RNA sequence: GUCUACGGCCAUACCUAGGCGAAAACACCAGUUCCCGUCCGAUCACUGCAGUUAAGCGUCUGAGGGCCUCGUUAGUACUAUGGUUGGAGACAACAUGGGAAUCCGGGGUGCUGUAGGC
RNA sequence: GAAUCUCGAGUAGAAUAAAAGGGUAAAAGUCCCCUUGAUUUUGAUUUUCAGUGUGAAUACAAACCAUGAAAGUGUG
RNA sequence: ACCUAUUCUCAAACUUUAAAUAUGUAAGACGCCCUUGUCGCUUAAUUGGACGUGGGCCAUCGAAUGAGAGUU
RNA sequence: UGAAAGUGAAUGCAGGUGGGAACGCCCUGGCGUGCACCAUCGACCGACCCGGAAGUUUGUCAAUGGAAGGGUUUGAGU
């Protein structure tokens, strides 16, 4: 036999259908270029105020 | 047969405003569609919109339920800046765009920031924003079906209210005066067109040649008295009294009063027991 | 009748088809230009036709139209050529009408003249902002034409 | 087989009857954010950003956000694990799901009760329950005599 | 491929819709098929037969069956359901005997099993008798050639009045 | 309430015939020097209000065509599950569930948002 | 119906390089005008997929331009 | 040759319509409400967008049922 | 780290953020505190693409040299 999918959803569901591991924070890279660009320098100058109120 | 009910089974018709012929959609998506990356700025366009005898300059920004006007100005408004007559060319066109720009201006606050051109002498210029203040109020131009060749009134209301302080984006090419081969614009013959002179000239021809035609085509300006020459003059007293006082004065007319009075003119729609009994009183004397 | 129901001569068209390129269309063009005192338009061929060795977009005709007082004396010049006188099939069920001359001297080629009718308010089929169909009340029958023929002009249909 | 971008997709995109023409412009009227909740619906008529045939009727939540596109971010079933799959769509082919809508708006619902119920001293149970059995009640005979049938005797119709 | 069949109805075709108003089906009893030769074997023996008893004038026979679907080209053959019509033909009531006579002998050359069944509507129309009856007697049925024209709600008044004059639109 | 501009949903809005429309508006309409474009200012571009509501436009009417909704079709066709059910089979019945479509009949014939004019 | 253009209707019944399917009516079709986004440089995605490669494609970012009155569109 | 109202019977690459069974997603504390901070992005604009601070709500904490679950 | 010539790793408590072992304090939580590990946002080093301030002497006008600074590229890095 060429070609079968008969034991394969077995397979599948044997250790599952696994889903990734969710992530609060994703990658801010992967993302558009300039929103990542001025997120970077929204980010610097929050950390740097809260330090400075701290 | 030629249009069988098979036919109007299925029949698509086009949305009510292109039945109607009066919205183009294909450049309605364009003029409208905001950067998604942008999200809720809203992308304000100046609609010019001409009639037999007035000018209407709105603008308009777009929503889901529908279109929002934030201000506007109609060429009957300018017999209360001194405009009485000519309330659909090209210098009435460039008035209403002035009075829009100036109630816009108004209202968002920018008024006293962006003044534009006081005196306008014909100079293509795009209001320059401030180096420390905010970006002048930006608006695009909507020209409906209108076709936009040079000189077009479409684009004197837009000059106009590019001179009134907002920051329409544009070119020269279509202003009348700029010659398409050396890629000039004429500022004289702008300028004439901004005052009115264009019609000056054509009352100075009249006159010299068909007294009559004159008469016919200018029977207003001739009954009320008033020649060529004044047409300049007339035009700027009226852009400065638009520039000091540009609020928009709300009728005074009873709206209920006219609603009760247009309720008797307006039929009714009649009964179902109405159409039962006209059914059966046509099939008694039918037979 | 209202006055706005008048009819009025919305263009006479005249055209000449020869069948065949070259000096003789152009020849046979500024006659239009004498005629008409008007830059004529050549037709290219429609369709490719190896039985009369025509080829497509090929200048086979000319063709010119006229409106307003040129179009009505024209049209005076070729009525009195016609005597007045037209066939009742020569009126188009939609209102027009058109008649060929043999010669083009009494004004060789011969040639068609078409005189397209109206009513003012065709402008709402006519143009592009809010084009409208024109109401069947206003819309032009061949009897009316043959009507406002006969009274216009005294004629004999 | 062929395995082209578009095989098999002669009924899934092809525009609906008396659909036909020019996209509404409420779809470029709409607003979206990243975390929004999304489905896709391929409109046939516009083939620039159209995501791949698996993707219609997909459900996803808004990554990223572009001047005419929205990212949504899919999970795939990819031999034995789900797979995030992050396809650009246009925003024609995008709609907001109703269904978010409706839990933020029962959301609202629920901190109102939760604030009226604290401001009187009451608890407010705001899990939904599944339909319950039906309650005893009494059905009245008067004017409704019940109606004794028999099964029709077979008959041939045709 | 060319069907064996090519006559469907047989016997005054152009007789009015009053004048036959016994109806009598050869109603298939089988999920079966039938081919394109059995169906013509069947109509000659109905129509060699009518005419033989009868005459040519004394009924209208439909064979409703189509050879339509192919077998796998040689051939056209019919598929049926349970319940499909086969054959009608409408008579007069005096004719009824004859009828199912001339059936059951055509049962012979159809596959599977088959059943004669008297419909109970007027002729070859979906009206029973009895509502055919009382709608010709009110006015809403004019005949049409072979069939006859139902006077609907729907549609204009004056051309349903000079159509139906008898009609009482209440 | 009517009208205009810009719309949203995109026929309850479309197509056809007939009857109305007071104000304002709109439209038809006069003209071709100017900007501009054509074989032809008819289209488009520009200047204007001498007339017309004839058309467009609004609205009313037709047991109009279409369309939209409700019921009928009909718990029908179909269908998930079940049997060491029936039948040679084709197929059918039953059990626990889900559940249409055409014909047909009734009703309906655009609603609404912003800025304004009357 | 005039010795090829004329006006009526005309939901696409035509066209869209090439198979077939989908899309398209003030266009995506037909004509005209100006052009070379059929460009340079990244990364991110989609599809076949092992989520390897190749091929084809999508959304952008940094430049440079075309075009348009403008919105905008254009990386064949 | 047609045209009109009808009529019998069909389609695996015809179709307006349209299931049952399958299929996607959601059903909150990485929540909600209020205040307020950073940015070279965005806006006519502290205007938004993204990320936050400081507070308040705070396990019937937002359907049923059952399981400890997951990654190298 | 790059093919090489070559250059060669702290703005900060060797940074933020999220969850987190163990501990402490309070009345089950809360509050601190956060090892290890992942998600993520940066900083630094080398290549790659710009940018050429000093400085060196030899061609000073230059030759050579590479600093600051910018890319949102990359490495089996810190």
């Amino acid at each position: 036999k060429n070609h079968t999918n008969h034991n394969q959803n077995k397979k599948a569901h044997r250790n599952g259908i696994k889903r990734p591991q969710k992530h609060r924070y994703d990658s801010l890279k992967y993302r558009d270029a300039k929103f990542r660009r001025n997120q970077k320098f929204a980010n610097r100058g929050t950390v740097e105020a809260i330090r400075q109120a701290k | 047969a030629v249009k069988s009910s098979p036919y109007f089974s299925r029949y698509q018709t086009k949305y009510r405003r292109r039945r109607e012929g009066k919205t183009d959609y294909y450049a309605r998506k364009r003029l409208i569609a905001q950067a998604k990356n942008k999200y809720n700025a809203p992308k304000y366009r100046l609609v010019v919109r001409f009639s037999n005898r007035f000018v209407t300059c709105q603008i308009v920004s777009s929503r889901v339920n529908g279109d929002y006007v934030l201000a506007h100005a109609h060429s009957s408004e300018l017999p209360r800046y001194g405009i009485k007559w000519g309330l659909a060319n090209w210098t009435a066109a460039y008035a209403t765009g002035l009075l829009v720009a100036r109630r816009a201006l108004a209202k968002v606050g920018l008024a006293d920031k962006y003044e534009g051109v006081t005196e306008p002498e014909g100079e293509f210029e795009l209001t320059e924003a401030i180096e420390d203040g905010p970006r002048p109020f930006k608006v695009f131009l909507d020209v409906g079906l209108k076709r936009t060749s040079t000189g077009s009134r479409v684009f004197g209301a837009m000059k106009g209210a590019s001179d009134g302080g907002l920051f329409i984006p544009h070119s020269p090419n279509r202003f009348p005066g700029f010659d398409i081969e050396t890629e000039e614009l004429d500022d004289e013959t702008l300028r004439k067109y901004i005052y009115g002179g264009h019609v000056a000239e054509y009352m100075e021809m009249l006159i010299d040649d068909d007294e009559e035609r004159y008469q016919k085509q200018f029977s207003g300006l001739i009954a009320d008295g008033i020649e060529s020459d004044q047409l300049e003059d007339i035009y700027a007293e009226a852009y400065a009294k638009i520039r000091e006082d540009p609020s928009f004065q709300k009728s005074g007319k009873d709206a209920a009063a006219f609603k009760a009075e247009s309720l008797k003119h307006t039929q009714r729609k009649l009964t179902a027991e109405e159409r039962k009994e006209r059914f059966n009183a046509k099939v008694i004397e039918a037979g | 009748q209202n006055p706005m129901k008048e009819l009025r001569i919305s263009k006479l068209v005249l055209n000449i088809s020869l069948g065949e390129s070259g000096d003789r269309l152009t020849r046979a063009a500024k006659v239009l230009e004498q005629l008409s005192g008007q830059t004529p338009v050549f037709s290219k061929a429609r369709y490719t036709i190896r039985r009369f060795g025509i080829r497509r977009n090929e200048k086979i005709a000319c063709h010119v139209t006229v409106r307003g007082p040129k179009a009505e004396e024209i049209l005076e010049r070729g009525l009195k050529v016609k005597e007045y006188e037209l066939k009742k099939r020569n009126f188009s069920a939609t209102g027009n009408f058109g008649f060929g001359i043999q010669e083009h001297i009494d004004l060789i080629y011969g040639m068609d003249f078409y005189v397209v009718m109206d009513r003012p308010g065709m402008r709402v089929a006519r143009r592009k902002a809010q084009r409208g169909r024109v109401g069947y009340t206003h819309k032009i029958n061949a009897e009316d034409t043959i009507n406002w023929f006969k009274q216009k002009y005294d004629a004999v249909v | 087989h062929s395995y082209g971008i578009r095989a098999r997709t002669r009924y899934t995109f092809q525009r609906g009857f008396r659909e036909h023409g020019q996209i509404r412009l409420s779809t470029y009227l709409k607003t979206y954010k990243v975390g929004d909740i999304v489905d896709i619906k391929v409109n046939g008529a516009v083939q620039k950003g159209m995501p791949h045939k698996y993707y219609h009727g997909k459900t996803g939540v808004v990554y990223n956000v572009t001047q005419s596109s929205v990212g949504v971010l899919i999970y795939k079933v990819v031999g034995n694990r789900y797979m995030e799959k992050r396809v650009n769509v246009r925003i024609e082919h995008v709609k907001h799901s109703k269904c978010r809508q409706d839990f933020l708006d029962r959301v609202k619902a629920n901190e109102a009760k939760r604030k009226e119920a604290k401001a009187q001293g009451k608890t407010v149970q705001l899990r939904r329950q599944p339909a319950p059995p039906a309650k005893a009640h009494f059905v009245s005979t008067e004017n409704n005599e019940p109606v004794t049938l028999h099964p029709v005797a077979y008959d041939t119709t045709i | 491929p060319d069907s064996k069949i090519r006559i469907f109805d047989l016997g005054r075709k152009r007789a009015g819709v009053d004048e036959f108003p016994l109806c009598i089906h050869l109603v298939s009893n089988e999920y079966e098929q039938i081919t394109s030769e059995a169906l013509e074997a069947a109509r000659i023996c109905a129509n060699k037969y009518l005419v033989k008893i009868g005459g040519k004038d004394s009924f209208h026979l439909r064979v409703r069956a189509h050879p339509f679907h192919v077998v796998r080209p040689n051939g056209l053959v019919a598929r049926v359901n349970i319940g499909q019509i086969l054959m009608s033909v409408r008579t007069k009531d005096s004719s009824r005997a004859t009828a199912i006579e001339a059936l059951r002998r055509c049962q012979y050359k159809f596959p599977g099993q088959q059943r004669i069944i008297v419909s109970k509507k007027w002729g070859f129309s979906q009206y029973a008798r009895d509502e055919y009856i009382e709608k010709r007697s009110r006015g809403e049925i004019i005949p049409d050639g072979c069939y006859a024209k139902f006077l609907n709600k729907r549609g204009s008044l004056q051309e349903k009045l000079d159509l139906f004059p008898e009609a009482s639109f209440n």
